[PDB]
């Protein structure tokens, strides 16, 4: 089968780093769409960023434009996802989907803004 | 002495001769509007999931937590997710077997909306249109032979009844299959109309007036694709447009019934009473009588005997096989291609109403400039010009992004333009190549085989799954071909018309 595990959750002040990574397996970390998306508790699951196969581009959210970066990584078949100058309400449940729509969904990781 | 010493002993140039031509033109403006209804009729609204109805839309979330995003932001076409959050505290996408959610920001309700035609069993669209046209290519054949075999007038009225009410009925149509077999009818009565108002047009108009036809025909058929920009910026409901467009046959057929049948099929069907007739009834009409008082069974037994007196030959013979081959070909991939750049204008960003009336426009100048090229420099360099600008046309229109939109809608229009002059240029040299004995026949395949490649055009287009854009690679890719081969083919820059099968190889 295909494995997404995710790693990186933490609780971490606004205004720092954090790298977050899905372990995923049977495909090339180019060869498929990549998005992660956050479920907010009581909000909804919005999609914040994409990674398209062999780089054919790279989208963000409205709200997330020129706030985080995405990157992936062939080597380990993992893309690693990081943010700068965390907002107060960024603070969500994290995931990692197979394609744009795909039968593989990440387990979850969550992540706290805090102050 | 012949049947045009007849005519012109009545005219060529009287009240008849204009009102009877003009009346019977006259649909070939809806007609152009069915040939390119479907364009305006299955337009494919932006569309996703409808989401299910036990889940709240407003507590839950809204209308992002169920339906994925695409490249460019806009919702999924076919898919949803299961769940709007995934949490623990299975299959997680689905199709929308909820059924679907349009919008109603420009076309209110056309058939794809009307019917879900959408991602799985989509190709129902393009299916209809190739249907519609394997009716037109069916009528073509058969209803020319039947008119052959009966006649004209009666022809046309059978024409104009089936013609209005499959149209009507297709507008009032309750599944998708019964619209597919009446589009079926429909391009059946619509071809044999298309045909047959040209061949009754010449045969009742004298030799020095077949230049006035084929203009005359191309300018009504210019006017009224113009008539459908029109009619579409009017009204933009399906049902009500397919009406408006399906009953002017109707109200056509009532005064279609004051036709006068073709003098030249009655002499030809071996009887005279009816020919002598119809004469005495065009000479009251024309207002003149004295001279065609003296017009007795024997006076034009007497003019009309000299000319009284198919396609295993066309195979048959090497360099005739040969030339067939390559004209048939060429209609095939003129025709085929233009249906292919005429039917899309999904991905052109600008408003359908406009990219049709430019449409529109372009082909007079179209028409002026190959008239122009070919009565100054020739007809074959210019048919080979014309291929070469349309294919690169549809190439650089195909690889150029989607973004641009100025630049790709104007080279449509190019392309488009530069084929209605290739399509007069192929038409005009088809006549005058081949020799008399069979140049209707040839003229009769090379429509026939236009009519398979507008018919494959649909088929060819409905694998927009495979790769976005590799139906216009295809649509780009054909007439290039098309201009490689009539690259060779002798040359009719020396007038020489021939008649006799033994006279091709001697230009040759
Ligand atoms: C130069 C006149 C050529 N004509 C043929 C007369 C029968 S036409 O009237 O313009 C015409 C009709 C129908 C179609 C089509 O359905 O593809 C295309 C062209």
């Amino acid at each position: 089968q295909v494995q997404l595990v995710e790693s990186g959750g933490g609780l971490v002040q606004a205004g720092g780093s954090l790298r977050l990574s899905c372990a995923a397996s049977g495909f090339p970390v180019k060869t498929e769409w990549m998005e992660w998306y956050r479920q907010a508790p009581g909000k909804e699951r919005e999609w914040v960023a994409a990674i398209w196969s062999y780089g054919s581009g790279t989208r963000y959210a409205d709200s997330v434009k020129g706030r985080f970066t995405i990157s992936r990584d062939n080597a380990k078949n993992t893309v690693y996802l990081q943010m700068n100058s965390l907002k107060p309400e960024d603070t969500a449940v994290y995931y990692c989907l197979v394609r744009v729509g795909s039968w593989y969904h990440g387990q979850g990781t969550q992540v706290t803004v805090s102050a | 002495m012949a049947f045009n010493d007849l005519l012109k002993q009545v005219g060529g140039v009287g009240r008849f001769q204009l009102i009877q031509v003009t009346m019977v033109v006259a649909p070939l403006l809806l007609m152009a509007s069915h040939n390119t209804l479907q364009n305006f009729t299955a337009a494919i609204p932006p569309h996703h999931c409808r989401p299910p109805a036990n889940a709240n839309l407003s507590k839950d979330g809204g209308l992002e937590a169920w339906l994925p995003l695409d490249k460019q932001g806009q919702p999924e076409s076919c898919l949803r997710f299961t769940s709007p959050q995934w949490g623990p505290p299975t299959r997680v996408t689905e199709p929308c077997i909820d059924g679907w959610v349009y919008d109603n920001s420009t076309f209110p309700s056309t058939i794809v909306t009307e019917w879900n035609l959408v991602c799985s069993h989509r190709a129902f669209r393009q299916l209809a249109q190739s249907l519609y046209m394997v009716g037109v290519l069916l009528g073509a054949m058969v209803f020319g032979y039947l008119a052959d075999r009966l006649g004209r007038r009666k022809v046309l009225i059978l024409n104009y009844l089936q013609t209005a009410v499959s149209g009507t009925c297709a507008a009032y149509a309750p599944n998708y299959t019964v619209y597919c077999v009446f589009r079926l009818l429909s391009g059946m009565s619509l071809a044999s109309i298309a045909i047959n108002c040209m061949t009754l047009n010449v045969e009742w108009m004298p030799i020095h007036t077949r230049a006035y036809v084929g203009t005359l025909i191309g300018y009504v058929y210019s006017l009224g694709q113009f008539l459908l920009a029109g009619i579409a910026y009017a009204v933009p409901h399906w049902r009500h447009l397919q009406l408006v467009v399906s009953v002017p046959f109707f109200i056509a057929f009532i005064y279609s019934w004051f036709f006068i049948e073709s003098a030249r099929w009655y002499s030809s069907s071996g009887r005279l009473d009816l020919t002598l007739r119809a004469l005495q009834r065009v000479a009251r009409i024309n207002g003149k009588q004295e001279e065609g008082a003296k017009l007795s069974i024997e006076v034009l037994r007497t003019s009309l005997q000299k000319e009284l007196t198919s396609a295993m030959e066309l195979l048959r013979c090497p360099t005739l096989r040969h030339l067939f081959l390559c004209l048939s070909m060429l209609w095939f991939a003129t025709s085929f291609a233009y249906y292919g750049l005429v039917m899309d204008l999904q991905g052109f960003g600008v408003s359908m109403y406009l990219i049709q009336v430019i449409f529109g426009a372009v082909d007079l100048p179209a028409k002026f400039v190959c008239f122009l090229v070919i009565n100054s420099m020739g007809r074959r360099p210019a048919q080979m010009a014309s291929l070469l600008l349309a294919g690169i046309c549809i190439l650089v229109n195909g690889i150029i992004p989607k973004s641009h939109t100025i630049i790709r809608t104007s080279l449509a229009v190019l392309g488009k333009g530069c084929l209605a002059s290739s399509f007069n240029c192929i038409f005009l040299y088809t006549g005058e190549l081949y020799p008399t004995v069979i140049r209707q026949t040839g003229l009769g395949m090379g429509s026939t085989m236009a009519r398979v490649g507008s018919i494959v055009s649909p088929l060819v287009s409905m694998t927009a799954e495979f790769y976005p854009s590799m139906p216009l690679f295809i649509f780009g890719a054909v007439p290039v071909v098309a201009s490689a081969v009539t690259a060779l083919l002798p040359e009719t820059l020396g007038q020489p018309l021939p008649d006799t099968v033994q006279d091709l190889k001697s230009r040759s």
